[PDB]
């Protein structure tokens, strides 16, 4: 069981990676339950606490820290299911059972629900006065999907060794460096995406 | 990322205040903050140092780096150099900022020290600048940045990334 | 909380959704025809064979087929060597945006159409971006509460949308440090909505 | 505002409100009770309390269940910032720096 | 009933309550409410603050929240009107009065309940006993009420000023051991506003600037080497023995000259010869006439060494004997000088602006936004207005004084603004007209002959409403050195409309401006002769 500050450490990792990522992240069932009932617990706390002490205002304002971390963190994830809705929900669907999940069970909910208003929207306006061959719209070409060679900074969690830079197409220009740890990195995404995965990377 | 989030950030950074008031230990969920005695030292985050000081129940004190000795070798250094040298601070620039803006009456030779870190600054973004410039007119892959801040990264990080974004994509046209 | 739909233009295909993509694929193109084209001479009644006419790309680009059937595809004389050796010369100095506001996205798009001069196109549209990057981020991030419509001027609309991320970067970083930033202010949507 | 639902159609209007019945669910669902509305805490935190001033005339204002506060022009409130942040995002109310 | 603990009686019980302030449209009642806005948000204590100009708004004001609050504080106003009787509250509510009216009350001195008085017992206050205002028939009851009346009237029939709300609210910071610098100098604004419109008198203010001085040298004096080490951004109040010029640092020397009541008054430089004066006392300073012309901060830095004292010998030598007046400058950063009388000013300009874009309730909030050091742009912007007034009153003094427009009633001067007044309009608003006609009486008793009419009080009327055929009344007491600022106008106006039976609205916090119908202007004039002679 974590403490309550490597809760909040952690909060704050997975925040930043999803602020940088290019695409969705894995899921942290775990994090947001856990800091859902830190705050309950602290404001239940807090109730039994008269109402002019300055204890009560600090512990105030460090829970509305921790809101806001919460709810930007959150709030990234929806931006990023709404801008990818078809691409998500076909990762899920075709996900293996050992594989972590990218959505949670409220976040798949929307998602479906999202999908299914926006086609009965699109149906309902204009394609079903289109002539009858022109009415079915695939949204899965239609939405464009993660652009994985992004650029980001990152920052080494784990020292890792031989990683293949790719400059280009070409192979032969392809060459293999070092990341020690506390070092700092700007490079492509998709070189190093099972890194921030497992941890070994923090983006910055 | 904007520049309120990097400070943000920069205020969970721990600095000592002296008291007027007396309180007891609190278990603040991030970790305890011990227990306050007026006139006495104790260590608590950034964000709350501001807030007692803002309220008038505490005076700050300046950080062991804070020191215009110090600061003037560190600067020397940086200019002498033609990497990026390690920072005193993670968060240098926005220590500095806040704490000479919110306590310049708890913080002796004040403006010798906003000079120097301004100093510093320049010179920092100068080398960022020459390192963007580098990598795209001699077309890299990839680049080493360490010693560098997180608000000097986010000062023209968008556009430096946009920038490479684009020249990568002009980069592999060809490949069918 | 509103981001238009990104211009997929420099990749292998463009965007299905974007407005940029669609306002750049209406721009014309020189094609020569390949096969006598009946019942739609009225537009251009049969249009006869080797005539010689302008299409959008996207009309260009559904007719076009590897073996040349319908239609041949010729460069606009922007993307022939003609202009190429101007631009190799001092990139800094030709105006883009009257040469073709998408002249990135659509010299990328000119690389379906397999001409033999695909290499030179595509050096020189990477030679020209290069060569005028420093200008870009230079004036971006240093034009600061100016007037901008000269540095602005001569740029395509991708390096638009860079040197507004460029002012976008100097001008958060000046509100922050002059104490700007912590004020909490109404949205973007009703500043515009309800004050202008 | 009547204002802005002026320029939508019909099926644009059915779009939004499933879409925010869709979004008042999700936010529902996040905690125990009332879950966690991610629609709030826009900007990072700063102080408990903000100074506001009325720019409209808005009338009564629930602070807590028990007491309001009559919302006219060119009056000042001390109040917590969670409280003020939705009305100074909608421009009813300034938020005073001194 | 009066407070004697402001920290035991007023602000601990107000701590943990939500409160209602009250306050009115002058640079001191601006200034206590600065102090106190930031003692309440160190304490995080929820307060509404709401501008009110008058008695109506006053009274619509309250209507409106009498219901949600419990605890009201008003900053200058209430303190010389019967409370409970204009208000009607409910018995639990309660009202903290800091109000600088005097005399106070005696409703109001003698409430155990609902009215606490934010005023130190130590000021100029006779109030009657309770016994004789409060309770053979004839022998007894008719005597008793007889010299009731007799002793309300001598109590109730002049108007004058007690210390600065400002100042009391220092007062209860150092209390509380929260005084800062910027409350400070909100306390030495609010006695430098009491002083620039003569609501004390020269002694009172002598005496204030001696208490603000010890409190200026316990948080300002430290050793050279801790003067070396400090920011030139914090703060420093200095005490200063001055020049009498209006914003001579923000202006031309010259300009100030011109436009400055004192000196204008006493080189009559709305006449011909005034202007060869001034020359003659330029030539004596030996300040070269291009360099007096110049801007004060551009002018040349030789000239600026010993400029207070040769000013004060040539004035000296030209018949003005207080040219040097002790006041407060502040400084911050590597620009921002400024006295406390051009921050008066500043604040002045900006709550009565003629721009009529903005109403006054907006006027309010610019003026109270300008005293922070935040809004500086403000601040420079009510110079600039300041500049403009000034020189639209010496016009209209000039105006007043060269057609003979102040004539003499029997027992008081008379003068009337008419429509066809260039200026008139900046003169409409009862503020301006009060601030106005001071000056004018200054510049007549300076450059009259009569001596009669140099001893007498001045009664001045202006257009108010074109559409009403209404005209705003003030009256103020004679102009001398040692004046004890005691207004007996309000009550004689009351008398003289009740007798005649005009139809007068009491709206300013001050009982010595009124709202009249103009037809029965006249009328009303006889009246208040017959009353006063």
């Amino acid at each position: 069981v974590l403490t309550p500050a490597e809760l909040i450490e952690r909060l704050e990792q997975a925040w930043m990676n999803e602020k940088f990522a290019p695409e969705l992240l894995e899921s942290k069932p775990e994090i947001v339950e856990c800091v859902m009932e830190q705050l309950e617990h602290m404001e239940e706390n807090l109730r039994r606490a008269k109402r002019e002490d300055l204890k009560v205002s600090i512990h105030q304002m460090e829970m509305e820290r921790i809101r806001y971390v919460l709810s930007s963190y959150l709030r990234c994830r929806l931006m990023k299911i709404e801008k990818f809705f078809p691409h998500v929900l076909e990762k899920e669907k075709t996900r293996p059972e050992g594989e972590p999940s990218s959505l949670s069970p409220e976040e798949l909910a929307f998602a479906r629900e999202f999908m299914a208003n926006t086609e009965s929207y699109l149906k309902n306006v204009a394609l079903k006065h289109m002539p009858p061959n022109l009415q079915k719209v695939d949204l899965f070409r239609a939405v464009p999907k993660p652009d994985l060679d992004s650029y980001v900074f990152l920052r080494v969690r784990e020292r890792q060794e031989n990683i293949l830079v790719e400059p280009d197409t070409d192979e032969q220009r392809d060459y293999v460096i070092d990341l020690e740890k506390g070092s700092q990195h700007l490079i492509r995404y998709k070189t190093i995406a099972p890194l921030v995965a497992s941890g070994a990377v923090q983006l910055i | 990322m904007d520049a309120a989030e990097v400070e943000f950030l920069a205020e969970k950074e721990l600095v000592t205040i002296i008291p007027n008031f007396s309180l007891d230990k609190i278990y603040l969920i991030g970790g305890d903050l011990g227990p306050f005695n007026p006139g006495l030292p104790v260590e608590v985050p950034l964000w709350l140092a501001i807030n007692l000081k803002q309220r008038q129940k505490c005076r700050l004190l300046p950080p062991e780096w804070m020191d215009v000795e110090k600061l003037e070798k560190m600067r020397d250094h940086e200019r002498k150099e033609e990497t990026f040298t390690p920072m005193p601070s993670p968060y240098y620039m926005e220590l500095t900022k806040l704490l000479l803006n919110h306590a310049s009456d708890n913080i002796p030779k004040a403006d010798e020290i906003r000079t120097l870190v301004k100093d510093m600054w320049d010179t920092r973004i100068a080398k960022l600048r020459v390192s963007a410039d580098s990598f795209v007119r001699q077309q890299e892959a990839h680049a080493k940045l360490d010693n560098l801040t997180l608000m000097e990264i986010n000062t023209s990080g968008t556009f430096l990334t946009q920038a490479l974004n684009h020249m990568y994509k002009l980069r592999t046209n060809l490949q069918p | 909380a509103y981001f238009r739909v990104e211009s997929g233009a420099l990749g292998p295909e463009e965007n299905f959704l974007s407005l940029d993509d669609i306002l750049m694929s209406h721009e014309k193109l020189p094609v020569r025809t390949e096969t006598a084209m009946p019942r739609l001479g009225a537009f251009f009644n049969a249009v006869p064979q080797g005539s010689k006419l302008e299409l959008p790309l996207w009309l260009a680009k559904g007719l076009f087929d590897n073996k040349r059937r319908i239609l041949s595809v010729e460069l606009p004389k922007i993307y022939q060597e003609g202009w190429r050796t101007v631009f190799s010369a001092d990139p800094n100095v030709v105006d883009l945006h009257k040469m073709g506001p998408h002249f990135y996205g659509f010299g990328s798009q000119l690389l379906h159409f397999d001409s033999p001069e695909n290499a030179d196109i595509s050096q020189s549209l990477l030679q020209t971006f290069i060569g005028r990057f420093r200008r870009i981020m230079d004036s971006s991030q240093n034009a600061y509460n100016e007037d901008t419509s000269a540095l602005v001027a001569r740029l395509d609309e991708m390096e638009r949308g860079l040197f507004q991320t460029g002012q976008k970067g100097l001008n958060d970083f000046q509100c922050w440090e002059k104490g700007q930033a912590s004020q909490i202010t109404a949205s973007n949507l009703v500043q515009n909505y309800k004050k202008r | 505002p009547n204002a802005l639902r002026f320029h939508m159609a019909a099926e644009e209007m059915e779009w939004f409100n499933n879409y925010k019945r869709s979004l008042a669910t999700y936010m529902r669902s996040l905690g125990g009770d009332e879950g966690l509305d991610i629609t709030q805490d826009m900007k990072p935190p700063k102080s408990l309390y903000i100074e506001v001033r009325c720019l409209k005339d808005y009338g009564e204002f629930e602070v807590d269940d028990g007491t309001s506060v009559l919302l006219k022009k060119n009056s000042q409130h001390f109040l917590p910032r969670w409280k003020c942040e939705q009305l100074i995002r909608q421009g009813v109310l300034e938020h005073i720096l001194s | 009933m009066f407070v004697s603990d402001f920290r035991k009686e007023f602000y601990e019980v107000v701590q943990s309550q939500r409160v209602l302030l009250f306050v009115a449209s002058d640079v001191d009642a601006l200034c206590a409410c600065k102090i106190l806005q930031a003692l309440f948000q160190c304490d995080h204590v929820q307060y509404t603050l709401v501008p009110v100009s008058g008695w109506q708004e006053l009274e619509t004001a309250f209507l409106e929240h009498k219901e949600q609050f419990h605890y009201f504080i008003l900053i200058n106003c209430g303190a010389n009107v019967d409370l409970l009787d204009i208000l009607q509250p409910d018995e639990d509510t309660i009202f903290f009065v800091c109000d600088t009216h005097r005399p106070v009350n005696v409703v109001n001195v003698y409430n155990d309940t609902q009215i606490k008085l934010l005023i130190k017992q130590d000021d100029d206050l006779e109030v009657p006993a309770y016994e004789d205002i409060f309770r053979m028939r004839r022998r007894q009851r008719r005597e008793w009420e007889a010299r009731r009346r007799d002793i309300l009237f001598d109590y109730e029939q002049y108007e004058y000023h007690g210390t600065s709300s400002a100042m009391v609210m220092f007062e209860l910071a150092w209390m509380l051991s929260k005084d800062l610098n910027d409350m400070l100098w909100w306390a030495i604004v609010g006695l430098t506003d009491q002083w620039v419109q003569d609501k004390i008198t020269q002694m009172k203010y002598v005496t204030d600037v001696g208490v603000l001085q010890r409190h200026v040298s316990r948080h300002n004096h430290r050793n050279e080497d801790e003067e070396n080490t400090l920011s030139v951004d914090c703060t420093r109040i200095s005490f200063e023995y001055d020049l009498r010029l209006v914003l001579y640092q923000h202006w031309s020397l010259h300009d100030s000259l011109c436009n400055t009541s004192y000196t204008a008054a006493r080189f009559k430089l709305w006449s011909v010869h005034g202007q060869k004066r001034l020359q003659e006392f330029l030539a004596d300073m030996g300040l070269p006439l291009k360099q007096v012309k110049q801007k004060f901060q551009a002018m040349d830095i030789s000239l600026k060494e010993n400029l207070r004292e040769m000013i004060e010998e040539s004035a000296n030598k030209f018949g003005m004997k207080d040219m040097r007046v002790q006041t407060f400058s502040i400084h911050f950063g590597f620009k921002h000088k400024f006295l406390a009388s051009d921050v008066v000013f500043a604040t002045m300009s900006l709550m009565e602006s003629p721009e009529k874009d903005g109403s006054g309730t907006d006027h309010f909030i610019q003026a109270l936004d300008s005293l922070s050091r935040s809004n500086l742009d403000k601040l420079y912007h009510g110079l600039e207005l300041a500049k403009k007034q000034l020189r639209a009153t010496q016009q209209t003094i000039a105006s007043c004084l060269c057609t003979n427009l102040v004539i003499s009633q029997g027992p008081f001067l008379y003068c009337s603004l008419m429509e066809g007044t260039p200026d008139v309009m900046l003169f409409s608003r009862p503020a301006s007209l009060s601030l106005l006609s001071k000056h004018l009486l200054k510049s007549f008793v300076c450059s009259t002959k009569n001596r009669r009419c140099k001893l007498l009080p001045l009664v001045m009327a202006a257009p108010l409403s074109m559409e009403h055929g209404t005209v705003t009344v003030v009256g103020i007491p004679p102009e001398t050195d040692s004046s004890d600022r005691k207004n007996f106008f309000g009550r004689a106006f009351e008398k003289a409309a009740e007798s005649t039976s005009s139809r007068m609205l009491h709206n300013h916090f001050d009982l010595s401006v009124i709202e009249l119908k103009a037809e029965d202007r006249s009328k009303f004039l006889d009246a208040l002769i017959s009353l006063l002679s």
